[PDB]
């Protein structure tokens, strides 16, 4: 569960906030990475703070 | 009008570059990140766009 500028650092040999501190994927990865939009269901109108 | 502001005679602390002055996009072509350590920069100039 990731925000919308957050896709970006997800994939091989890429670093960012989460390759140095939530998630690290291996530079020989062999995998589909797969995202959609979720406003009407992982979304708050106060905010998510979840 | 950018400014080639040159440094010369201190340290590389750029660590302080990410979260200090949080700014999100940080490409480095030539030279990856994370090995600013040594070895780093001579003639290191800075452009202000």
């Amino acid at each position: 569960v990731i925000k919308g500028n957050e896709v970006s650092q997800i994939a091989p040999g890429q670093t960012g906030n989460i390759a140095d501190y939530n998630y690290k994927l291996p530079d020989d990865f062999t995998g589909c990475v797969i995202a959609w939009n979720s406003n009407k269901l992982d979304s708050k109108h106060s905010g998510n703070y979840d | 009008a950018w400014n080639r502001t040159r440094i010369s005679n201190c340290v590389a602390d750029y660590s302080v570059l990410y979260n200090f002055a949080p700014f999100f996009a940080f490409k480095c072509y030539g030279v990856s990140p994370t090995k600013l350590n040594d070895l780093c920069f001579t003639n290191v100039y800075a452009d202000s766009f």
